[PDB]
């Protein structure tokens, strides 16, 4: 895998990833908002030999009390052909290399309470369950979630 | 303004309302009056709008409409001069005028206008942001190819950016690099004190490589890889490349390759190639580490594999090991492995890797015969019972159904994939053969509302991307918008709405989409962009010549012309000339060539002024051929082919349009065409297209490769053929 910045026109070539039944395909405005506000936190994995996107990360930063900032993962997905080789773990770990992320206090994310898979994935990356949260197309957003956090240096 | 909306919607109370409002007054209403004239007759309207331009309007709404009017008449000179004259005359309103100019101009991607707007805005502008806009706009222009201006455009952008030093962020530095040589890029990026982002790091490495700065690149890549935990294959390749270039031994490089990671395992192959060594052992080492991973085949097959490695095709327990091995030996007979791993296991939303093999077997077996298509429909559905979210199987199932008159059955699959928003632009065409039902019509309107939503969202993205500084991403926003403005999938969506609307009697939608056509004639007649996805159903497979969804892109354009002409009230001759040029070069089936000739003769006779002899010639051809004995050629010799309901649907629509024109333009010869089409429904029913299709299906024998029930699918397919065909016959 190699990592490249995400560009809007990648949306036209993402169906192998975004036809996955747990991978939402958002509005144009949502993708473009992440590219506008946190352009470095929207990057894609790419494979040899044609440069096809094997996955992507959409993350953001968010301010609180706003004297205190953290990064938030909104979406990680990996093409089926390139699963179980640590690509998702690499996309999440690459955030910790970005100086915009390093300047925040922690990274958090939401995993549904029923997604024992996702929790373990993030647990293996150093995240721990911080707090259960209420919830309220492909995913029932009314299901409770775990906010998971990883403190940063 | 309320009176103006009534004028637009049209038409006699409009001129009276403006005659009253203007009699009270000012420049706005005169611009209105002369638009209403344009809606009646235009040569006066241009003279009259030119008259308004010279009075220097000074009001934003009036300026916008003028510039709109002149651009509508291919008078780009004047559409720009309205704003320029206002800025010249009232330079305090420069920013406000320029932003209206720009916001209204985005839809029309005239980078000379962007750059012209930014020029005015930067002259009467105390704005670093505006200087960046102007500079970035020179890059945009350079992306168009007036090579004789290229040197000037590059010099002006470079000098504008140099004026902004020192740079405050990586976006400004990015813009500067758009005007620099590879040599200058390295020199510039090597002195940057700000932390580089990924965009500029990649650019820095590409520049060093192009400059043959192999010491600097080996040092730089080594830092990223061994000290900043980047772990990036492209960066690894540059590291071994530059390492060799500066004289490093193979052993010196390989001794640093200690971690058995995927990228390093592949790199060892790349390092053997780079040092003219034997590939074999590093191919075997990658395979031993990664044969249990679905990636193995795609990673190795890009190299030239030794025939000894493949020779290990002798006699496994791990399903994915078998999948890779069967791919390496390109084996297409894989039901034996399916029978060993038919049960879905693991995570509920994962696909079963066995169906990488079964799909290859199914695709290799496809021969376009309807018995083979139905057999493989049964197999795809059977696999999907246990592998319920496998999208590749779903896409193929829709392709197979698209070969038949089972037009009933595609939408449930498409909707079960939860296609939404931009996926409609890329996957729409899978619905090409869907039946003209009301539920499908409402679904198509829903698809069109995505287009309305995306158009407004991307415009705002472009505005915010400029307001914020995000030149890293702006070109992609603009290109996204451009590709979406006039795509074949958008125009197909409109054509499909119109067709179903006229087949059903639902005029609620028709009036909105007729209004779109007359609003966007310039696009309808232009060349459409294509962003359709013909690849995802082949992911991990080798694309071969197989069955296709039967798209017809030229017919889509002609359908929109047809409706544009039907509802043309002033002069249809220009649209008929476009129509006739397109049919002259159309690449159609026999029936489609007749259909559009029939259409052309029908529209010429109803929507143009002809002498009586031209009328009679065009009408005689309609008279001779509006007969089932002539139109039967729409029936394919393979009655199960989906072309039957495609052509029949087009015949039904054509007859509906005959009836519409007979009302709007009554004549003895139109009433005779209405009379001629009367027995079609009876005459086509007597051909018994349903029964004969049911008989062919019942006579087909089936020796499926796995245990399945054919029966339930035969019944569903026979019922679907019946329902879809009978709906059409009753609509004749
Ligand atoms: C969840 C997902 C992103 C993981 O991707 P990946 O690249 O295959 O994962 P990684 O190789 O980095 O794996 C890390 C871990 O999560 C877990 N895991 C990830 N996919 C697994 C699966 N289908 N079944 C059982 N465990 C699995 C493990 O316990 C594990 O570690 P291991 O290396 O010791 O086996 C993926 O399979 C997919 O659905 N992509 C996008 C959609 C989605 O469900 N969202 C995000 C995560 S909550």
């Amino acid at each position: 895998t190699s990592i490249k910045p995400f560009q809007m026109e990648d949306l036209f070539e993402l169906n192998p990833v975004n036809l996955d039944p747990l991978t939402e395909n958002f509005n144009v405005s949502f993708y473009s908002q992440y590219l506008i506000e946190w352009p470095q936190l929207f990057y894609k994995s790419v494979e040899t030999p044609n440069g096809q996107a094997s996955g992507y990360m959409m993350a953001k930063t968010e301010g609180q009390l706003k004297k205190e900032w953290h990064t938030h993962i909104t979406a990680v997905t990996v093409l089926d052909q390139y699963r179980r080789i640590g690509l998702a773990s690499k996309l999440c770990l690459e955030l910790e290399n970005l100086t915009q992320v390093k300047d925040t206090l922690f990274i958090d994310l939401f995993v549904k309470v029923t997604n024992t898979l996702g929790r373990i994935l993030y647990e293996k990356l150093g995240y721990s369950v911080f707090r259960r949260v209420v919830g309220y197309n492909k995913i029932d957003d009314s299901v409770d979630a775990f906010d998971m956090r990883k403190l940063l240096p | 303004e309320i009176i103006d909306f009534i004028d637009q919607g049209n038409t006699y109370a409009q001129s009276l309302i403006t005659k009253k409002l203007a009699k009270s007054p000012l420049f706005y209403h005169v611009l209105q009056n002369e638009i209403h004239l344009k809606s009646g007759q235009r040569e006066l309207a241009i003279k009259k709008n030119l008259e308004l331009l010279n009075r220097y309007p000074n009001d934003p709404l009036t300026i916008e409409k003028l510039s709109d009017f002149f651009s509508k008449m291919e008078m780009e000179k004047e559409s720009s001069l309205v704003y320029e004259n206002a800025i010249k005359k009232y330079p305090v309103s420069t920013e406000t005028l320029c932003l209206s100019w720009f916001d209204n101009s985005i839809e029309k991607y005239d980078f000379k206008v962007f750059n012209r707007i930014f020029m005015y805005l930067n002259k009467n502008g105390k704005s670093r942001l505006h200087t960046l806009w102007y500079a970035f706009s020179f890059h945009l222009l350079l992306q168009e190819g007036e090579t004789d201006k290229a040197s000037l455009y590059n010099s002006l952008g470079k000098k504008l950016m140099e004026g902004l030093q020192p740079f405050e962020n990586t976006q400004e530095i990015y813009v500067y690099t758009l005007f620099l040589s590879s040599k200058e890029i390295e020199q510039v990026l090597s002195g940057v004190t700000l932390p580089l982002d990924l965009e500029l790091k990649l650019l820095y490495m590409k520049a060093m490589k192009e400059n043959a700065s192999f010491e600097a690149l080996h040092a730089y890549t080594e830092k990223l890889l061994f000290k900043e935990k980047f772990d990036d294959f492209d960066t690894w390749k540059l590291w071994i490349l530059s390492g060799k270039e500066i004289g490093k031994s193979f052993e010196e490089l390989d001794q640093k390759l200690t971690l058995p990671t995927r990228n390093i395992s592949l790199l060892k192959i790349e390092l053997d190639i780079l040092y003219s060594r034997n590939i074999e052992t590093s191919v075997e080492n990658y395979y031993q580490k990664f044969n249990t991973k679905l990636c193995c085949y795609a990673d190795l097959s890009q190299y030239e594999l030794p025939t000894s490695f493949i020779g290990s095709l002798k006699n496994e327990e791990n399903l994915i090991t078998v999948v890779n091995n069967r791919k390496f030996v390109n084996q297409t007979d894989n039901w034996d492995v399916y029978e060993r791993f038919s049960t879905k296991e693991g995570a509920e939303y994962d696909s079963n890797p066995v169906n990488e093999l079964t799909l290859r077997t199914i695709v290799s077996d496809l021969d376009s015969s309807p018995q083979n298509t139905i057999k493989n429909i049964v197999l795809l559905k059977h696999l999907l019972e246990q592998d319920k979210y496998n999208y590749k199987l779903k896409l193929w199932l829709m392709k197979l159904y698209s070969q038949l008159n089972t037009n009933d059955l595609i939408f449930p699959i498409y909707n079960g994939l939860k296609i939404r928003m931009t996926q409609h632009e890329t996957l729409n065409y899978y619905l090409t053969t869907t039946n003209p039902s009301k539920i499908n019509l409402d679904a198509w309107v829903d698809i069109y509302r995505f287009y309305l939503t995306s158009k407004q969202e991307i415009k705002e993205s472009i505005i915010q991307g400029f307001d914020n500084g995000v030149f890293n991403k702006l070109e992609g926003f603009i290109n996204f918008s451009k590709r979406m403005q006039n795509s074949i999938s958008l125009n197909f969506t409109v054509a499909k709405i119109l067709q179903i609307s006229t087949i059903l009697g639902t005029d609620g939608y028709l009036n909105y989409f007729i209004h779109y056509l007359k609003t966007n004639e310039a696009l309808i007649v232009s060349d459409y962009t294509d962003n359709r996805d013909f690849k995802s159903e082949w992911n991990g497979l080798e694309k071969i010549d197989c069955i296709d969804v039967p798209v017809n892109d030229v017919a889509t354009k002609l359908k929109l012309l047809v409706y544009s002409i039907v509802f043309e009230d002033q002069d249809a001759s220009r649209l008929l000339k476009v129509f006739n040029k397109i049919t002259s070069n159309a690449k159609f089936s026999v029936f489609d060539n007749l259909l559009y000739k029939l259409y052309f003769n029908l529209l010429k006779i109803t929507k143009t002024k002809l002498n009586p002899q031209e009328t009679q010639s065009l009408y005689n051809y309609l008279q001779k051929n509006l007969k089932t004995d002539k139109l039967k050629i729409l029936i394919p010799e393979n009655l199960l082919s989906g072309e039957l309901t495609q052509n029949l649907t087009n015949l039904v629509e054509f007859i509906k349009i005959v009836k519409l024109l007979a009302k709007r333009h009554p004549s003895s010869y139109m009433n005779q065409l209405v009379n001629l089409v009367k027995p079609f429904g009876k005459e086509f029913k007597n051909l018994k297209l349903v029964q004969r299709q049911h008989e062919i299906i019942d006579s087909m024998d089936f020796e499926p490769p796995i245990s399945v029930d054919i029966s339930q699918t035969k019944l569903e397919i026979k019922s679907s053929i019946e329902d879809c065909v009978v709906a059409l016959l009753n609509s004749l």
